[PDB]
């Protein structure tokens, strides 16, 4: 789905959970700590950016690059032509990197769970987030 | 006039200055108080909406309709086709009210008077361009 | 009372968070179009009654949509002053009496379409307070219709 | 010049107030004006962006490049409260721009002018002094090596 | 332009907005910040007074001299013969600075931007007339 | 009538002050008096509760039915700050009462009277006006369909 | 066990963790999030009440019905005759629903853990809670 | 590693997370709850100190004895001769107790994770903590 | 005497201000002076510590014993806000000292004097009255049985 | 300005948390030695230029280390009063002009060694504020060198 | 004199009394104000560092160097070999300043005067012993 109303809700709640400054590292840490616990083999994919120490400066820069890419796509959710071009470029940066296809549903689950933990679970629209997050990762994976 | 960058600046400063709830009513009353203080001849044009008492419900309701229209126009400043159609609708409604150019120049100066007194930052250049954009669409 | 001060305050706060001049016009049009889509199906009112004919890509219709929700926006933000709000609703009532086809049932359908769309973009909305206050707005606009 | 604690607090707040993902139809407008200004001041710079359809500015391809580049500044601006991570990011950005033939350090001086021209037009409350110093602190980290 | 009634209004609102002591310095820095934000080409004209750092003593001193001159002119708005002689002196000093009409229009919009943000009441009509009175005396 | 924000805040506080699980030997007393009042005002209603030993009020079977029914009101009253969930719950309660032969909407008008008689006697600080409107908002959701 | 003193402690702490209004949803979310993580097959038992989206209005109503039933039993802990009648009725609503016998110890563990997280772990009487919670579920299960 | 600068950082952050009074029980509870979840067989090692109920007074005293021993070693990190003597005595209290060799890396992971959760993850030096904690447990285990 | 709520709050704060692991080269100094004082007041007590090289005070072996013993007091002092756990700990410490031949209850009266002599010299802000009563509450729990 | 009031305040607070008289002298020596180790390798300055000859076990060198960081400690804590700090740096500048071998580059190396060691014992340090303020201290001490 | 227990007490009370940032400057000025108030003949010894105005930057800088040296010495009180070498360095610097025993006794009484006025607890016994330890190392 990801209706026009869903995109406004996701954009608002993403900006809130993503936030400004170091608050972005708080959201990122929730995502990578959840992803690596549920999928321990994903950490090996980030050996070049010191995935063994997610608190290092090197991995935090990587983490904020990824969240910056997600923020980039979330902001363009209501601008589909630009979104497709953003996703096509993100696909080129991930293809043939050896990323398992299961990592993108797992990352989606971790990102949604981290946003839910930050903005509050009450009335949280899992359907809007899953459907809009799936539109993003389906343009990146493969 | 009123480029895409200026539109964002004006939309941000208007929403913050216009406020919410009863603040919109006090803001709207202040706007027409400044209009009357700038052009005394404009007060009589509103004799049909209880202008004799500017705190009355009837005149407060008229002030909110005007500032609410200003609110809906600024909200659509970045959708050129939508605001042009809306301004054309407003131009049709104002054509029979015996208004001249100085009436709209006074309203503009009233806007330039009340809006910045509810702000810490105000770009009168962008507001001048973008108000002119709106007023010219209504005046004819 | 129906639409108490507490009800009005939370309705206004949630409405202005979802609808204000700092947002993109495309976003406000997207909300208003969704409101009208809901209104069309619950009321059965013909879209040809409106300029642009309900077409979301017609600038004439998006302006008509902007005018209608703006009228609701003005009424909502005036909810904490009943005397002022009564006057705003009375003016809207006189305007719609001169419009052939406007019934009190349809005005209720449109006011309820506002509340339901707000709860879709803001699922934490106080939908009871929204029901009471939009019913109060609907009764004033469609009085005698 | 030094991007002080008060500088980055001011710059980060005013930037995020304009660039936040909560708003729509702002990023493209801002990012397009930045590159429109860059090409207006350095006609030779447009040739460095032939892979992103620079001659068709309203294409989704060029719009996405503008948003992509400017969002990179948003990532770096919001790192100003963690300069240890910022230094890692600016080193990462430097290696990416060294691998691009023709990108010189003087181009960032033109990019600074483009932002210095666009931001005052768009950001209610804008401190050019704070912006110039904190943009320099980020841009100097990227343009080192080229 | 700028009648005796408008002069009193502008004198009152200027003195209150301009303030005292360090508030004058922050006000004067804000004025030139808005000028540069409105017309970026005007910043280079001040390269001789430390405009590279707008919080420096050298540039803050220049901003106070300009607003102080604005202060002394508004103070003498109701003494037509005195302010005309003073404006003629200022016009002689500015004639060699390669300034145009848009420079003074931008400064005016900067004044219309910063002055009302330090006030609860602002009459932009009277300020428009009386600023034009002052600026035309200097621009030539 | 409308159960306003101030109404439900008042009603939820005074109800929970009486019904809280932290206290003992209150729920049975309150719930028994409610049903004693209901039978006193509608002698025919007692026949609808023949499966819970209505003719032996002090039995554990009937006491548990009273507590069970009134606690259903506690669940609904404490949903007044999340009406989206309340509407789901009131729809659930409506389907359960439609499957019970003989339960009519006028019976809830008698149940409202029983609570309107019991609560003033038991709740220090009681606003009958707020109670009548917020009970109606819950009861009207259940009694719809029958 | 579940002595007369245990029942007073459990009643007091239950009311505190259960609370009023939307605070009950905070406790419920702790229970279902813990139960489904430790026993993923339990979520399928709640397909009719949208167990896949615990944040939906449909599941929250179900969650509050369950917690209401537990609150009902906790409040009657010191009134054994009424408690037994309450438990007998709750047994009729769960029998032949296909509920695995392991779900009730797991639910007890999640409920106790959620209460412990809400009122504080220091001095928390696990023996009183386990023994009194076991008296409740043993009347429901089977 | 565990450089002289690492020892100052670990001492400062340990004292902060360890704290005073009942705050020490908050840190201990984080350690044992994490350790027992990741290594369920470790709980059986503490049957004599009521490991089944970590909230009991008996286990809390044990927990504070252990954390007291760790605090003892952390405080002496910059006094290597005394540290070695402290570790030799701690080895005598654990040898032939049947403690699996995997328990000490697991305890280190739980202790570091609990300290990280208490003082904050941002800029947390996992390398200093791992290297200095490894010097401690390597003197105890075996 | 009673170690009151105000007593243990004062004692725990001043002790932790001196004994915290955040500082260096304090624990050994304090712990050594305590045992130096104990041996100065009871020359026979030194024989009970022959397994920790009491005749070579500056050895790492004896220093570690001093720190180990005094840190046991730190553990007990910081339990004063949870006396249920303190009682479990003091019972644990009592069984360990009963299994040590020659340790008598009068020795703790000498240990109290050693702390009463060392602490005023080392702790800025020291309340001997509060210390004497709260040390007694801990020491009496250990020395019970011997 | 370079090393603003806000920069100075956070630098002072982080410095005094890491370096103060309540800490053990061995700890302060360990920090100062690490600072000098970093300075020796980045500046190439011979340790024989200092009393004790850079030997960390020489009491003469640990006292020399104590004097140098104390001079930096005094300058750091005076950062919020530029007039007083300028005078402190001017006195240090005159002292080092009379010392053969002290260059402005080496003074910068030592000031940067302070910031890098602080960020090792306090990884949350505001290293940009540290860079700006230690550069200001370095320019005053090594003026003309 | 000044045993390991006393050193910890003095280090704790000094760090708390000396404070941070500008508090160190006011503390250091107060110390020399008390010195001059106790021994008026000691003021002239500082004529080379702007003692004519005790709020000047030059004299405030001198006061911080002296209290900063006191700060570095107390910091190393528990490292006997390090502080002995540092005191010997200071003794070499003071040998040519024509100071006597009463100068150092007055400075001590000044320290005993200012330090406790910034504290809630003060052990003058430990401070007497440990100051004497420091002063004797410098005086010769
Ligand atoms: C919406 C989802 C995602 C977005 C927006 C995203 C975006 C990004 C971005 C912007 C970068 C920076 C590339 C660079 O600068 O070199 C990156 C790097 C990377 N990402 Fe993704 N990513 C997403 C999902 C994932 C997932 C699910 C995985 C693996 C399971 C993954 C693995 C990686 C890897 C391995 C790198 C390279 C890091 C390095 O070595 O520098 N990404 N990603
Ligand atoms: C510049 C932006 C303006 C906007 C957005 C605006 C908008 C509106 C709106 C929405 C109404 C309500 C009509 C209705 O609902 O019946 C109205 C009425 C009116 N406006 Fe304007 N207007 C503007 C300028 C002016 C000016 C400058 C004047 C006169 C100086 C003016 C005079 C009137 C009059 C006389 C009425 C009708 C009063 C009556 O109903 O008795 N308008 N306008
Ligand atoms: C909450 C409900 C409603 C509100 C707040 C509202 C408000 C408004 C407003 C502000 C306008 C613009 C008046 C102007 O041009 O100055 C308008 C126009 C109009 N309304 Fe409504 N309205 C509502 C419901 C309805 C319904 C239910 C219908 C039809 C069944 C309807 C039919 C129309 C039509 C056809 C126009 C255009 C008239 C024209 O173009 O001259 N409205 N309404
Ligand atoms: C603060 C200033 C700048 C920032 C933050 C920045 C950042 C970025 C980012 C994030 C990308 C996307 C990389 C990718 O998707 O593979 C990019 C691409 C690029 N940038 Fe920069 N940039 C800056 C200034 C400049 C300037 C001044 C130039 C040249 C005049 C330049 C030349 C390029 C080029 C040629 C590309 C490749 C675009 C393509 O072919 O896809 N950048 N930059
Ligand atoms: C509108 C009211 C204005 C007033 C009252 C005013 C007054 C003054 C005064 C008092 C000085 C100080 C001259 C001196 O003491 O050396 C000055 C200098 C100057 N002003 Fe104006 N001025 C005005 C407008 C402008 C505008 C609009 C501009 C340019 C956009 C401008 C550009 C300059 C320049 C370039 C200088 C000399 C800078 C230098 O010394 O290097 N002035 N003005
Ligand atoms: C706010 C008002 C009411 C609420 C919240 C409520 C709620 C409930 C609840 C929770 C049950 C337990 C269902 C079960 O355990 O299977 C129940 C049962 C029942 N209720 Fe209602 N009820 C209300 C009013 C009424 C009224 C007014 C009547 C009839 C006069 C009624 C008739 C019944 C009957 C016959 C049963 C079946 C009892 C049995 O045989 O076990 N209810 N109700
Ligand atoms: C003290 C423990 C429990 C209590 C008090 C309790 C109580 C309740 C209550 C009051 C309902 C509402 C029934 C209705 O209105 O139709 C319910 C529904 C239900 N419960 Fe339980 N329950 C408990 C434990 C469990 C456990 C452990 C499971 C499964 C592992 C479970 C599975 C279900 C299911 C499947 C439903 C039906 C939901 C539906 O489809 O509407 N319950 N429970
Ligand atoms: C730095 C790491 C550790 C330290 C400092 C430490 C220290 C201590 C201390 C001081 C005691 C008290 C002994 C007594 O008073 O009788 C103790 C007891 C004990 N510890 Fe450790 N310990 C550590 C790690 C571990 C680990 C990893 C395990 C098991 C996986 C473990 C298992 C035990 C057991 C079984 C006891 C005996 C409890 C009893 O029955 O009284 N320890 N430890
Ligand atoms: C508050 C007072 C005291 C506390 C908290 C305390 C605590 C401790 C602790 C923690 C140990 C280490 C046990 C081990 O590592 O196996 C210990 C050992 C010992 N304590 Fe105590 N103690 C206290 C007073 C005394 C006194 C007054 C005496 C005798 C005069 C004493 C005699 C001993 C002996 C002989 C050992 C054995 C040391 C060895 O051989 O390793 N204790 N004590
Ligand atoms: C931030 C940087 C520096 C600070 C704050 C500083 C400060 C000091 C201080 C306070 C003293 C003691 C003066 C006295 O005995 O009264 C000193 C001595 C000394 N400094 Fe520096 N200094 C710095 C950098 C350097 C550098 C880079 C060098 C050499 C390349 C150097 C060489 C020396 C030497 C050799 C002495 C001993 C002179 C003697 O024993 O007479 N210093 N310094
Ligand atoms: C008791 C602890 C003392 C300490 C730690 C101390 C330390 C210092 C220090 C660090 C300097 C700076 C030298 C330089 O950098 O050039 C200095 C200078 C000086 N001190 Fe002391 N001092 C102490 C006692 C005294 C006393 C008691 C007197 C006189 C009553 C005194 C008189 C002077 C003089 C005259 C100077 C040089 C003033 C000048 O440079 O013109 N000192 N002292």
């Amino acid at each position: 789905d990801c209706t026009s109303l869903n995109r406004l809700l996701v954009k608002r709640q993403w900006a809130e959970a993503y936030g400004e400054g170091t608050n972005r590292e708080l959201l990122g840490n929730r995502i990578w700590e959840d992803l690596f616990a549920n999928m321990p083999d994903a950490r090996g994919l980030f050996s070049r950016v010191n995935g063994n120490d997610i608190d290092s400066s090197e991995f935090q820069a990587h983490s904020l690059r990824v969240l910056g890419g997600l923020d980039m796509c979330v902001a363009s959710l209501d601008d589909v032509p630009v979104l497709n071009a953003l996703l096509a470029r993100l696909n080129s940066q991930h293809d043939s990197r050896g990323i398992p296809a299961a990592g993108y549903p797992a990352f989606v689950a971790s990102a949604i769970s981290a946003v839910r933990a930050t903005v509050g679970a009450r009335s949280f629209d899992n359907d809007a987030w899953n459907s809009c997050m799936n539109q993003i990762v389906s343009g990146i994976s493969g | 006039v009123c480029n895409r960058l200026e539109q964002i600046l004006v939309k941000t400063q208007w929403a913050q200055s216009y406020g919410e709830a009863e603040n919109r009513a006090a803001f709207s009353r202040d706007l027409f108080s400044e209009l009357f203080n700038i052009q005394g001849s404009s007060r009589a044009l509103f004799s049909g909406v209880g202008v004799d008492d500017m705190n009355s419900a009837a005149f407060t309701a008229h002030c909110l309709r005007v500032t609410g229209a200003l609110n809906r126009l600024i909200s659509q400043l970045d959708q050129q086709a939508t605001i042009n159609a809306d301004l054309a609708h407003l131009a049709g409604q104002h054509a029979s009210r015996n208004l001249d150019a100085s009436n709209f120049a006074a309203m503009g100066q009233a806007v330039m008077s009340v809006v910045p007194t509810h702000l810490d930052c105000f770009n009168q250049h962008a507001w001048g361009e973008c108000y002119e954009r709106i007023a010219s669409g209504i005046s004819g | 009372e129906c639409c108490s001060r507490g009800d009005a305050e939370v309705v206004i706060s949630e409405w202005d968070q979802v609808f204000n001049a700092a947002m993109a016009g495309s976003s406000e049009s997207a909300i208003g179009v969704a409101i009208f889509d809901v209104f069309f199906t619950s009321s059965g009112v013909s879209p040809s009654m409106f300029p642009g004919g309900g077409d979301s890509s017609s600038a004439e219709f998006l302006a008509q949509v902007s005018r209608v929700i703006s009228g609701a926006d003005i009424a909502i933000n005036s909810l904490t002053n009943r005397a002022t709000c009564d006057s705003l609703l009375s003016h809207l009532n006189a305007q719609h009496k001169a419009i052939s086809g406007v019934t009190g049932a349809a005005v209720t359908h449109l006011s309820e379409a506002i509340s339901s769309v707000v709860a879709q973009v803001l699922p934490s909305a106080h939908i009871d307070a929204w029901g009471y206050c939009m019913a109060y707005i609907a009764a004033g606009i469609g009085a005698g219709l | 010049s030094c991007c002080s604690s008060e500088d980055r607090a001011n710059v980060m707040h005013n930037w995020d107030a304009a660039w936040s993902a909560a708003y729509s139809d702002r990023r493209v407008a801002l990012a397009q004006a930045v590159f429109a200004s860059l090409f207006s001041r350095d006609a030779a710079a447009q040739g460095l962006f032939s892979g992103v359809s620079a001659d068709n500015p309203d294409s989704a391809d060029f719009r996405a490049h503008c948003v992509r580049v400017v969002n990179g500044l948003d990532v770096a601006i919001n790192m100003l409260n963690d300069p240890a991570v910022l230094n890692e990011q600016l080193a990462h950005l430097s290696a990416q721009h060294q691998a691009r033939a023709g990108v010189a350090a003087a181009h960032f001086d033109v990019m600074a002018e483009a932002f210095a021209e666009v931001m005052p037009q768009v950001s209610s409350c804008f401190s050019s002094d704070s912006w110039n110093r904190c943009f320099a602190r980020i841009a100097n980290g990227i343009s080192a090596g080229l």
